[PDB]
């Protein structure tokens, strides 16, 4: 009963993986990018990258390659989804058209199983011979890479150690050799393993098995005429061949983790390796030739090359030129000198690319004063934290750097600023104290001070977080203010409104008193601030025994909530807050929403409560309530009898309140009515528009994600519910998705442990991508259409798809 | 320096005993009806075990019929005694069985285990003088990890962990590399902690390490759903508490609930003086491996659980050492009773001549006492 409408604003931007060959010809340069759903395919030129095509697959890339068979003129690209459907894909192009061919497909999932920690593992024997994949503990699948296996069947092998850290192939092996580290009690281990497809088994590998550092974790396949493997750990790199074995220790890496890397030369003479802080260095492997014997390793050397984004993926194009794709920040396409400037690096930056994710909270407001709404979010983390500004135009984008992890935003008309919850890491010092990292805009306002309270009266190189809050123009976007808070101090939840008869308007934070030693909080405050002539008063505050998990403003009075209670506070007319009602439960009320007169109060198991506030006795009645083990990341309210929210899988759920119900056990339960896969890691939801101001759809509620993306949920009415799904139907029988996956599946409630169909919920990407289709193609969806009744012709699909695409 | 295997196995009850091996596992959510004993006021938690000697004929019969078939019955927790009325059950299946004669009278000693909980469905009486009910198996539901979700891969590599060393800066350095990707929610680290399975267990085991200090890792489980299982069944608490523990379904939420109850819980007094100091947590201490409470059977035929204490007050002792029956091999017990109420209350034992061990023991019934939280 839900009737729904989910769509897309925004593609998301997060670069999860990236590589590099000659894919749409045997001639051309390819740079592959896959951002969650969507792959990008450019051309790689002299000046710098060219697009060339762009699509989107049904599910998640997991794992991507490119390999070329015997007798093939140019790569294929084999692909993993989320959910393990694989395929093998060309390129195909004649004339003017561009589109992948579906060279085969077929879906990998076993029946029983524990997925492994680690994650899905994907890789290809150098000779092209089959594909190995790890997917769940003690097991690894073997597809063979024959032109008979258009189904892609696989077969099992067991592997008698169950934690598998890494694994790779070897390079100038007679038969298919894997190289694998893992791990038990004694400690972590390097072993080989032959695969034979004959007998389908493990054959003892070329050289046996050796023992390696405590903190192993890539594994390098170097190619001939070097041979063996590398080894890269937390303080170490080490090279074994068999008999030969080498390691050095370089001090400049102790500082970060190398989590990334890629091969330069086609001889395996030099290697790009990228580590956690947005550092680059060039890993070097000198040759020695011995008599007339195949060259050999003589050493290792690792030279700092310099600083870039965090990075998440490296691949070297050419003449120094290197894609850098990072997920915390904007993607950066950056080049190498052979001398070195002053300060000593040598990259010198090229270009950038957005990036809105990852969002952590966002709002919406009306800067110009029209109808016409803005959207602000605060993006990235760390070094690339900062501020978003959206606006209709293709989107607008302008972006303001923060150098610091921004946390919070909220906006107040009367003073034209916005007040943001922010955080930054320092390190301790010897005497005993905190230093900071970089300059940031915590550290740089104009105006500075520190909270002085007395309510509540460690070692070397540790790190800590700071906490800020940041008073910033609307216009242009400076920081006019900051205040720092309390040594141990931890900030949840802001708002800004006004209370009681007060006419001010006040910014009201909640925060918590953190210890190591404690597991759960014990005590924290709600602080009122007052931002008057450019400076910050702290007006007021209250300590309370617990957490203040999050607040909002309730009909003239605060409603907070601490550990597993409710507050309702007053507002009197000597500036103080005073308990009104209080309400006990067994949850902790993380997620906290109002309207009217009820109050949505939801647990991250996803336990879910309804309450109303009676304003003739002034107590908390419990009204329905709802409980179903599953992790929940945030909760909405559509109308007074609709609630939203996101769950594991990354998925959409929707839930009613039973009022038709007849005894009162079904008027305290909350029926679920819908269902859907997003795909997506829902962060933040929202209330408002970015369109201008009878219409189709009621309400509009935005949706902030992980990746970057950003969507938008509409309600709607029993017909047209029904004329979408008629359409979608349709569209699915008719169009034809990359990869041959069945479009249902996809959008199929999945936990790991249950699968449903999607109910409720009307995928809008597909009909707005109706528009894209010839006419015949047209005419063959709409052919036998009922529509207001008529033979219902392809122009009033068309206009009705116009309108709905319009709101967006 | 007292064994503390030697009480599990029941030996009292008898000695050479008819197991039998083999499991048969229910199917989730499915509807069957099953007998159910007609006098049984305990409340079964899955892996604990059960004693019972049998006489009467139609129970008798219904423990023949069912020792071939597939070994398993339901119990009952009762909400209230004098209404018999349940909403939620316990399957229990059958591992021991004897028979005796007692000049013309047939008695049967079974052993067994609780496997699955359920929400009974239906009731009925058979013509026998014993009841059926028709019960949906409940479901048992394990949540991955919370970080899993947040992404796919980002780095997998650093998700596995050096074995734990045989403690203070591992557990920050595992807080802090494992909940690595929190930065990317709306939510802190500590936050994220406070619904993980190891940190749960960790706090729970050093909650209890007061009371034993012989423990071993071993001697607890490594599951979430064993560790949770095996807390619960030995915690001192009245039967609304332990029926509370039962209705949650999941892991996590039981061991929460569990942390909460132990961190409440501060004493225990007489049920029939409401006002009287018998004990406090810190004397809780077992003495056996399942734990300070456990299943007992009398000869008379009435079961009583029990605990071990060394401590008690406002009690009258009444009786001399006697050895017959007694659950443990080798030892001495007198009765006891409320000192205001005259009520009876427990057992203080004494030690045996053999070697030394702990003279004075206290092992009372949780029928007569509750907690003062
Ligand atoms: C009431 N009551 N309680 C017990 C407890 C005491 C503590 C223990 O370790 N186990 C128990 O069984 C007990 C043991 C034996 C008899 N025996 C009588 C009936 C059979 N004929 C001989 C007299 C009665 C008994
Ligand atoms: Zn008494």
């Amino acid at each position: 009963m839900s009737y729904n409408y989910v769509v897309t604003a925004q593609k998301p931007t997060a670069v999860n993986g990236c590589v590099t060959g000659h894919f749409t010809s045997a001639e051309d340069l390819n740079l592959l990018i896959a951002k969650n759903t969507r792959l990008e395919i450019y051309v790689v030129t002299a000046e710098g990258l060219r697009p060339v095509k762009e699509v989107g697959m049904y599910g998640k890339i997991a794992v991507m390659e490119l390999f070329r068979p015997k007798g093939e003129s140019k790569d294929l690209l084999f692909i993993l989804t989320a959910k393990y459907n694989a395929c093998i894909l060309e390129y195909k192009q004649s004339g003017e058209s561009i589109d992948i061919i579906t060279r085969a497909h077929g879906n990998v999932q076993d029946r029983i199983g524990r997925p492994s920690e680690t994650g899905i593992i994907g890789i290809i024997d150098p000779e092209c011979r089959m594909i190995g994949l790890r997917l769940y503990d003690g097991l690894f699948k073997v597809i063979p890479l024959d032109r008979d296996n258009k189904e892609l069947k696989a077969f099992n092998i067991r592997l008698e150690e169950l934690h598998v850290i890494d694994v790779k192939f070897l390079y100038g092996c007679q038969a298919p050799t894997i190289c694998f580290v893992y791990q038990d009690p004694q400690g972590r281990h390097v072993k080989t393993y032959e695969v034979s497809l004959r007998e389908k088994e493990f054959n003892k590998g070329p050289w046996k098995q050796e023992n390696v550092e405590a903190e192993a974790s890539m594994v390098i396949a170097v190619p001939e005429p070097f041979g063996g493997a590398i080894i890269i750990g937390q303080e170490s790199i080490t090279y074994h061949n068999g008999d030969k074995y080498l390691a050095i220790a370089p001090p400049i890496i102790k500082q970060s983790t190398i989590v990334c890397h890629n091969r330069v030369d086609p001889n395996g003479s030099r290697y790009l390796l990228g580590d956690m802080e947005g550092r680059l260095f060039m890993l070097l492997l000198e040759k020695e030739e011995q008599m007339d014997g195949t060259v050999t390793l003589k050493d290792l050397r690792v030279e700092l090359l310099g600083e870039t984004s965090i990075a998440e993926c490296l691949t070297y194009l050419d003449n120094g030129v290197v894609f850098v794709g990072s997920r915390l920040g904007d993607s950066q396409l950056v080049k190498l000198n052979v001398d070195s400037n002053e300060q000593g690096s040598y990259v010198v930056a090229m270009e950038t690319f957005t990036n809105l994710g990852p969002i952590v909270d966002m709002c919406v407001v009306d800067l110009e004063r029209q109808g016409q709404g803005q959207l602000v979010t605060c993006s990235g983390a760390f070094k690339e934290g900062s501020l978003r500004i959206i606006r209709n135009g293709k989107l607008h984008i302008r972006t303001v750097p923060l150098y610091e992890s921004p946390r919070k935003i909220c906006y107040q008309e009367v003073s034209q600023c916005f007040g943001v919850l922010s955080s930054r890491i320092e390190v301790q010092d010897t005497s005993g104290g905190t230093t900071a990292l970089r300059p940031s805009a915590s550290t740089q306002a104009l105006s500075s001070s520190v909270s002085s309270s007395k309510l509540f009266s460690t070692s070397f190189g540790e790190e800590v977080e700071v906490h800020n809050l940041l008073i910033i123009d609307q216009h242009t976007f400076e920081v006019l203010h900051a205040h720092q808070f309390l040594q141990n101090e931890y900030a949840l939840s802001l708002v800004s409104c006004k209370l009681g008869k007060d006419p001010n308007t006040y910014f009201i934070v909640g925060t918590a008193m953190v210890y190591p030693e404690e597991a759960e909080p014990k005590q924290g405050r709600i602080v009122v601030f007052q931002y008057s002539d450019g400076k910050l008063q702290t007006v007021a505050e209250k300590e309370v025994k617990g957490a203040v998990y999050s607040m909002v403003e309730f009909n003239g009075k605060l409603l907070a909530s601490i550990n597993s209670t409710v507050r309702l506070y007053e507002w009197t007319t000597e500036k103080e807050l005073r308990t009104e009602c209080n309400h006990y439960n067994n949850i902790m009320a993380l997620y906290l929403k109002t309207k009217g007169d009820f109050i949505l109060v939801g647990d991250l198991m996803r336990s879910v409560l309804l309450l109303a506030y009676k304003p003739m006795e002034g107590n908390f009645e419990e009204i329905a309530r709802d409980f179903n083990p599953n992790w929940m990341s945030a909760v909405e309210i559509l109308d007074d009898d609709n609630f939203l929210g996101a769950e594991n899988a990354f998925n959409l759920f929707v839930c009613q309140k039973d009022s038709a119900a007849t005894t009162d056990e079904e008027r305290q339960h909350l029926q679920e009515v819908g269902l859907f896969h997003l795909g997506e890691f829902v962060n933040v939801f929202c209330h408002g528009s970015l369109v201008m101001q009878s219409t189709p759809t009621q309400g509009s509620v935005l949706f902030g994600t992980v990746n970057g993306m950003i969507g938008l949920v509409t309600s709607l009415s029993e017909s047209w519910y029904n004329l979408l799904l008629d359409m979608q139907n349709r569209l699915n029988k008719v169009i034809k998705s990359v990869g041959k996956i069945e479009h249902s599946f996809w959008r199929s409630f999945h936990t790991e442990r249950k699968t449903e169909p999607a109910t409720g919920f009307i995928d809008g990407d597909l009909i707005e991508s109706f528009l894209d289709i010839s006419r015949p193609k047209m005419q063959e969806v709409v052919a036998n259409l009922q529509y207001d009744k008529r033979e219902a012709t392809a122009d009033d699909l068309i206009k009705v798809v116009e309108e709905l695409t319009r709101i967006h | 320096n007292f064994d503390t295997s030697l009480p599990t196995s029941h030996t009292y009850l008898g000695a050479d005993m008819e197991e039998f091996h083999g499991r048969t596992l229910h199917d989730d959510d499915s509807c069957q009806v099953i007998p159910v004993l007609p006098q049984v006021m305990m409340i079964l938690i899955p892996g604990q075990t059960l004693p019972l000697q049998l006489f009467h004929p139609q129970e008798v019969s219904m423990v023949r019929n069912l020792i071939q078939k597939d070994r398993t019955f339901a119990v009952l927790a009762y909400s209230n005694v004098q209404e018999r009325e349940a909403q939620f059950g316990t399957t229990a299946e059958i591992y021991a069985y004897r028979e005796e004669q007692d000049f013309g009278i047939e008695i049967v000693k079974v052993k067994a285990i609780g496997r699955q909980r359920f929400k009974v469905l239906e009731l009925r009486t058979q013509s026998d003088g014993i009841q059926q009910a028709k019960v949906q198996i409940l479901p048992e539901c394990v949540l991955p990890s919370t970080m899993s979700a947040v992404q796919l891969e980002s780095l997998n590599k650093c998700q596995i962990f050096p074995s734990k060393p045989v403690s203070y800066k591992w557990w920050q350095k595992y807080q802090k590399r494992k909940f690595h990707c929190a930065n990317l929610t709306s939510w802190p680290r500590w936050l994220y902690s406070l619904y993980d399975a190891e940190t749960l267990m960790d706090r729970i085991k050093k909650q209890l390490r007061e009371w034993d200090e012989n423990l071993k890792d071993d001697s607890l489980p490594s599951n979430p759903i064993d560790f949770s299982y095996r807390v619960a069944a030995c915690l001192p608490i009245d039967d609304v508490l332990r029926i509370q523990l039962l209705k949650i379904g999941s892991a996590i939420q039981r061991l929460r609930c569990e942390l909460d109850i132990m961190n409440k819980c501060t004493s225990l007094c007489c049920k029939q003086c409401q006002e009287t100091e018998i004990t406090t947590k810190n004397e809780i201490f077992s003495l056996s491996l399942c734990g300070p409470m456990a299943a007992y059977v009398n000869p008379h035929g009435y079961v009583h659980e029990t605990l071990t204490v060394y401590k008690a007050c406002n009690l009258n002792l009444i009786g001399r050492p006697s050895t017959e029956h007694s659950w443990f091999p080798g030892y001495a017990w007198t009765v006891a009773q409320c000192k205001i109420c005259a009520s009876h209350i427990g057992w203080k034992f004494t030690a045996t001549k053999k070697d030394m061990s702990p003279q004075k023991f206290w092992g009372l019934t949780r029928s007569a006492l509750l907690p003062t939280i």
